[PDB]
């Protein structure tokens, strides 16, 4: 439809709105410098001038109206594009041969080569501004800035950090952070969008700077004169452009660009990691990345210094006396195998419990569970999901039947309303929050953030309401009652794909709007208006992170949320559904491959005859009928003497579990302990033998992110020292246990698990090549399911069931535990920071843990900033610094987990867990407030991103540039 | 080597040297533009003329 003619030849139009998309699909060589597919039309480079309807206009923003005439080889359009690129090069020095970004992907270089230009009519003029190297990760070079606005559009529209603007009013326009604050002192999240989206080397990572190529490591005092020499020597750009292409080929040999998936959080963003030997030069996202595309956070794009950190354990460590001796691989393997055989043939395999890391690949968790069941014969396996996703998955089983998100992050963006409850998506799953904020700022989607704290998203939400600690169930079920009672609920969906509507309504009888108003401490008007919005919203996406699921009734309120969507009728609809925020990069993958003790790989319960018979046939070893014990209850079993040995890999559970005094006592109580961590973590300190893990960069596997996407990794580095990828270590351990495993590369493990797992039936390494990713469930034909519950639910009847649940009383200690401290995670730091702390930049941004305290409570208790304070709970006693901010309200305070010493929050939390899944109630914590030091150094430096003031504007605001008298449009300049 | 390169660039960065190299490249380009197939008879005639000129004692 919408017939068009381009280049004098008839062509058809597609859903694309602008001429530039059609030209790209038609492979017309139209210069497009300022256009990025994810960014959208920025219209600031004017090199995309084409003749639409005869008039010269920007093809990047020219609407593809029916019947228009398109010409691109005309002398007029060629002259306009040449003038535009000359204006661009007036702002770009263009020293391609000695420029780090000339890895062949630089749009100025490519476009300049494509136009076959040889001269710039306007000579290059250095801007008066100096390079801004304040940031420890990426620098900005206003001399090389071409003012294309891609970085500003990224920071304002696709990442919505809003730290970047452009001072068009200035005599020399440039990119400015906040109000021209230096970069470090500004509100820059350090997400890396500006660096990734920059066409030129204007906004480029300091890792590349002076390290990308061969001639770019030359000192600036002796590189700049060479640049001036070449400027004054070459007459045509063609020859030196060819020389720069040779230098790009130069870089190609030394620069290794391998795809990987970020290990930190469950968004599972995939990107190439441009390295030079062992150091990491750049983290370059690609538009083809499924989970993020170009989107990235500070962790995944500047947090990989832990791989090359000297603290990394290169050799196996054995607990010799009172020290850790650096022992050989073979002797450590023999020791662990002999000890495991001893405690297996003495007290039985049931007294053996092993933990896989949710940070490791699917092959890793599958190998853990196989070693437990197909080798040891026990079922005691778990991961962080016991603390993270056990109640969410339990609720999904109880209502929908499938664990994981209902769809992809693209479906999150496509939603009309996002119901985020207990989620610090801005600081925990950053890229998903960028998608949500992009849809809110641009697509007009309204979101309802419901959490006690006021994070970045809460202050940027359509309706932010803070309920009481764990009181999400009350107001949520009241909202569901109102929706189902006033007729706004989708009754057709209820009759079609839902069961037990009247039973759920009977369960909702005691729940009233005033009841929720009293319980949650929230006014009735906000609840009624958000319920009206939910009823009116066509598509609803409900995200619930640990703020709600990590509670005594966390499973109950997870079922409540899921059946709330069920009543609303969002499952199966494109762009709407339940998206429990999977925390670790592969916590979803670990749970998929039988990490939880009650289920096998394929998300099948262990107490099923058919699956047990199939796993016996494939493995050759009988399956333990007795379900394994939960991770949290393991410590109590140890204190009762039931458990004696642990094999926990890549999980520092001695510091992240509730009441870490209790896990410390259990650790000192148990006999044999083997841990598998890249760094000498807190758990690694208490271990009879330490096995040197390998980070996901140095190992190949498959990461299953929150969107139930299984994306294959690549071996970025050979493992440091002689340490091995965790799958290799597990294979060696099992072989020393008489397993007989033969897996040369993890593809065999992946295909074996695919055969075993009904949900993973179709995932294979040849189907996961490059950036291709499959979202479980996948059938044997290889066709995945991007949206869950699209046609039918997994239940035998094909229709989901509403689960009757009530408000489970939070285990608040009561009495002297007045102040209710809240525990979470910061954006820059990852849990205790076994990885981020090893990166110098993140340490500079956030050096130490802090206790965020409310201004109201700063008056009655008389507390100030930079003060060391004491928090005491029947399970711990921490000494943490203090921070003054309005993010927290009243007594409730925020204590991020970004310290691993005496200041870790996990001392205060107790051994009270959920009824359904025994998930510790980390969010249910209370303590004292003791003032130790009145005057001290503020834990949050001025260079932290929370101290800045972002400028919220939509787009690059080009209209300000167009209002400048000096600016002239090339289309009417050629005239 | 860094010091050697520094000395080389700091001595060369003068506009005279950059102009010299640019004009050498331009001279090569122009000599390429000049067609020499027709210039061989001209060279032979110049040879004969120089021989005649030096022939005059
Ligand atoms: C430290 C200081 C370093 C200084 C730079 C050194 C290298 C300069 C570039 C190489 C010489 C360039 C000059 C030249 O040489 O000429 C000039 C003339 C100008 O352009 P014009 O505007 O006059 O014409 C445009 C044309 O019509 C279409 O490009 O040509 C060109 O630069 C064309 C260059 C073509 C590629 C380079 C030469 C290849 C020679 C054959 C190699 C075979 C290998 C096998
Ligand atoms: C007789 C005897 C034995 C004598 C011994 C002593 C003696 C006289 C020795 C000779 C000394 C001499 C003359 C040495 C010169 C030759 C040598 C050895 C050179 C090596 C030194 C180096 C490192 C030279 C630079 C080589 C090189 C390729 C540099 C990169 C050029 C740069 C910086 C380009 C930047 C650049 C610019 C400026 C553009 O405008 C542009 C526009 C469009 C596309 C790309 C570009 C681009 O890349
Ligand atoms: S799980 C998990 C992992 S694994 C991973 N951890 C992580 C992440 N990012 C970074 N930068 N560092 C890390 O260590 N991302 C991943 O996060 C996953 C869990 O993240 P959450 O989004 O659950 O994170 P936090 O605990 O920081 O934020 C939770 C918010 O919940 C609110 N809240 C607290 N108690 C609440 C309550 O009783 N009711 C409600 N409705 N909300 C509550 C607070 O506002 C916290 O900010
Ligand atoms: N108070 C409180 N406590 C909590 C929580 C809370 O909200 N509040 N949250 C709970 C939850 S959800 C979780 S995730 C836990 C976090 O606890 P874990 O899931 O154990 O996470 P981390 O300690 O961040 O990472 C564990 C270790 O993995 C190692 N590692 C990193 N990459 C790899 C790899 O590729 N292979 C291997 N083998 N090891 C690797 C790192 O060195 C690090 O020491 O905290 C839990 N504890
Ligand atoms: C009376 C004037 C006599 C002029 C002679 C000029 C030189 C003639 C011879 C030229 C030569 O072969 O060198
Ligand atoms: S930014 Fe691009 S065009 Fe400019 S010098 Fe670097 S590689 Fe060349
Ligand atoms: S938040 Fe920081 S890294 Fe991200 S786009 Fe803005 S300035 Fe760049
Ligand atoms: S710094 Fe930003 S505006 Fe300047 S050239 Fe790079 S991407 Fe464009
Ligand atoms: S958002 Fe999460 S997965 Fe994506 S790059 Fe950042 S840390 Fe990695
Ligand atoms: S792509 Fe349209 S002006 Fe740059
Ligand atoms: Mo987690
Ligand atoms: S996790």
């Amino acid at each position: 439809k919408k017939t068009i003619t381009i280049n004098g030849v008839e062509m058809e139009a597609s859903e694309e709105q602008t001429v530039l998309q059609l030209l790209n699909n038609s492979s017309i060589e139209v210069p497009q410098v300022c256009y990025h597919p994810s960014l959208g039309p920025i219209e600031t480079c004017d090199t995309c001038i084409v003749s639409i309807n005869g008039e010269l206009k920007r093809s990047c923003s020219a609407e593809l109206k029916d019947g228009d005439v398109i010409d691109t080889l005309s002398p007029d359009v060629k002259k306009a594009q040449v003038i535009g690129m000359d204006k661009i090069l007036y702002n770009h020095e263009l020293y391609c041969t000695v420029c780090d970004y000339n890895n062949g992907g630089c749009e100025i270089h490519n476009t300049v080569k494509e136009m076959k230009i040889n001269h710039q009519s306007i000579p290059f003029d250095h801007k008066p501004y100096h390079k801004d190297e304040s940031h420890p990760f990426y620098r900005y070079d206003p001399d090389q800035c071409i003012l294309c606005g891609r970085c500003v559009e990224a920071c304002q529209d696709v990442q919505v950090t809003e730290t970047l603007t452009i001072d068009w009013e200035r005599k020399r326009p440039r990119v400015i952070w906040d109000n021209d604050v230096p970069i470090n002192e500004s509100s820059c999240v350090s997400c890396g969008h500006c660096s990734t989206v920059c066409p030129c080397n204007a906004m480029m990572e300091k890792g590349m700077e002076g390290e990308a190529g061969y001639l770019t490591g030359i000192n600036n005092e002796t590189l700049r004169p060479m640049i001036e020499i070449t400027k004054g020597v070459e007459t045509g750009y063609g020859s030196i452009l060819a020389i720069s292409d040779m230098e790009s080929a130069m870089r190609d040999e030394r620069i290794k660009k391998t795809k990987t998936v970020c290990t930190y959080c469950g968004v599972g963003c995939s990107f190439d990691v441009w390295t030079k030997g062992r150091d990491i030069l750049k983290v370059e996202p690609q538009e083809e990345a499924p989970a993020n595309g170009i989107s990235t956070c500070v962790k995944g794009k500047f947090g990989w210094d832990f791989v090359n950190s000297e603290e990394r354990l290169t050799k196996p460590l054995i607990r010799e006396g009172d020290h850790f001796r650096e022992a050989e691989w073979e002797e450590a393997l023999l020791l662990i195998a002999s000890k495991f055989t001893e405690l297996k043939e003495a007290f039985g395999p049931d007294s053996l419990a092993f933990i896989t890391s949710s940070k490791c690949t699917n092959e890793e968790s599958y190998l853990m569970q196989k070693l437990a069941r197909g080798v040891i014969g026990t079922n005691n396996v778990d991961n962080c999901s016991r603390y993270c996703q056990s109640p969410a998955t339990a609720g999904l089983f109880r209502t929908v039947g499938y664990g994981g998100d209902s769809g992809s992050i693209t479906d999150i963006a496509q939603a009309d309303l996002v119901l985020i409850i207990g989620s610090n998506t801005s600081e925990s799953h950053p890229v998903l929050s960028t998608r949500i904020k992009r849809a809110h700022k641009l697509r007009g989607q309204k979101v309802i953030v419901a959490d006690i704290r006021k994070h970045e998203m809460a202050e940027r939400s359509d309706l932010f309401v803070q309920p009481r600690a764990g009181s999400d169930i009350v107001w949520l079920n009241a909202i569901a009652k109102y929706l189902i009672e006033n007729g706004k609920a989708d009754e057709r969906f209820l009759r079609e794909r839902v069961n037990g509507r009247d039973e759920y309504v009977k369960s909702l009888a005691p729940y009233t709007l005033e009841y929720a108003e009293e319980k949650t401490g929230i006014d009735q008007e906000t609840l009624i208006q958000m319920a009206e919005m939910i009823g009116q919203a066509d598509s609803v996406c409900a995200l619930w992170a640990m703020g709600v699921t990590q509670h005594i009734g966390g499973s109950d309120t997870s079922t409540a949320i899921s059946n709330l969507l069920l009543v609303t009728g969002n499952y199966g609809k494109p762009g709407a559904g339940s998206y429990p925020l999977r925390g670790h990069n592969n916590v979803q993958g670990a749970s998929d491959f039988g990490s939880m003790p009650d289920r096998l790989p394929g998300y099948e319960k262990v107490t099923d005859e058919q699956v047990r018979q199939k796993y016996e046939r494939v493995w050759g070893v009988p399956l333990p009928k007795e379900p394994g014990m939960t991770n949290h209850e393991m410590i109590e079993k140890i204190h009762s003497g039931q458990l004696k040995a642990m094999y926990v890999k890549g999980e520092e559970m001695g510091l992240v579990d509730s009441n870490i005094n209790h896990v410390h006592a259990a650790y000192e109580k148990l006999d044999f302990f083997v841990v598998q961590d890249i760094f000498l973590s807190r758990t690694a300190e208490f271990a009879d033998v330490v096995l040197p893990a390998s980070p996901s960069l140095e190992k190949e596997g498959t990461f299953t992110n929150t969107e139930r996407r299984i994306q294959r990794l690549y071996q970025v580095f050979e493992p440091l020292g002689e340490s091995k990828p965790d799958w290799q270590i597990i294979m060696e351990v099992a072989n020393k246990l008489g397993a007989g495993w033969l897996y040369e590369h993890p593809a065999d493990i992946m295909e074996e698990a695919a055969k075993l797992s009904p949900i993973y039936a179709g995932v294979t390494y040849e189907r996961l090549e490059g950036y291709n990713s499959l979202q479980w469930p996948v059938n044997a034909d290889g066709k995945d399911s991007p949206l869950l519950f699209t046609e039918r639910f997994p239940f035998p009847d094909g229709k989901a069931i509403l689960y009757p649940v009530q408000w489970t009383e939070p285990k608040e200690f009561g009495e002297e535990y007045d102040i209710h401290v809240n525990n979470g995670r910061l954006l820059e730091h990852f849990h205790e920071g076994n990885l981020t702390y090893k990166s110098k930049g993140i340490s500079e941004k956030t050096p130490e843990v802090f206790l965020e305290i409310s201004p109201e409570l700063a008056a009655e208790r008389g507390i100030q900033d930079g003060t060391l304070v004491r928090l005491t709970s029947p399970f711990g006693n921490v000494k943490v610094k203090c921070l003054i901010t309005d993010r927290v309200k009243g007594k409730e305070v925020y204590l991020p987990m970004n310290d691993s010493g005496e200041a870790a929050i996990n001392l205060l939390t107790g051994s009270h867990a959920d009824k359904d899944t025994d998930t510790p109630a980390y969010k249910e914590t209370s303590a004292k407030m003791e003032i130790l030091k009145h005057d001290g150094i503020s834990p949050l430096p001025k260079i932290n991103h929370r101290n800045g003031n972002p400028q919220p504007q939509i787009g690059v605001q080009v209209h300000k540039k167009w209002a400048r008298k000096d600016y002239i449009f090339p289309g009417d300049a050629v005239k | 080597g860094d010091k050697v390169l520094d000395i080389l660039v700091k001595k060369a960065d003068t506009e005279e040297t950059a102009n010299t190299l640019k004009n050498l490249l331009l001279l090569f380009g122009t000599l390429g533009m000049l067609d020499v197939k027709q210039l061989e008879p001209l060279i032979l005639k110049v040879n004969a003329g120089v021989a005649s000129a030096v022939e005059q004692k």
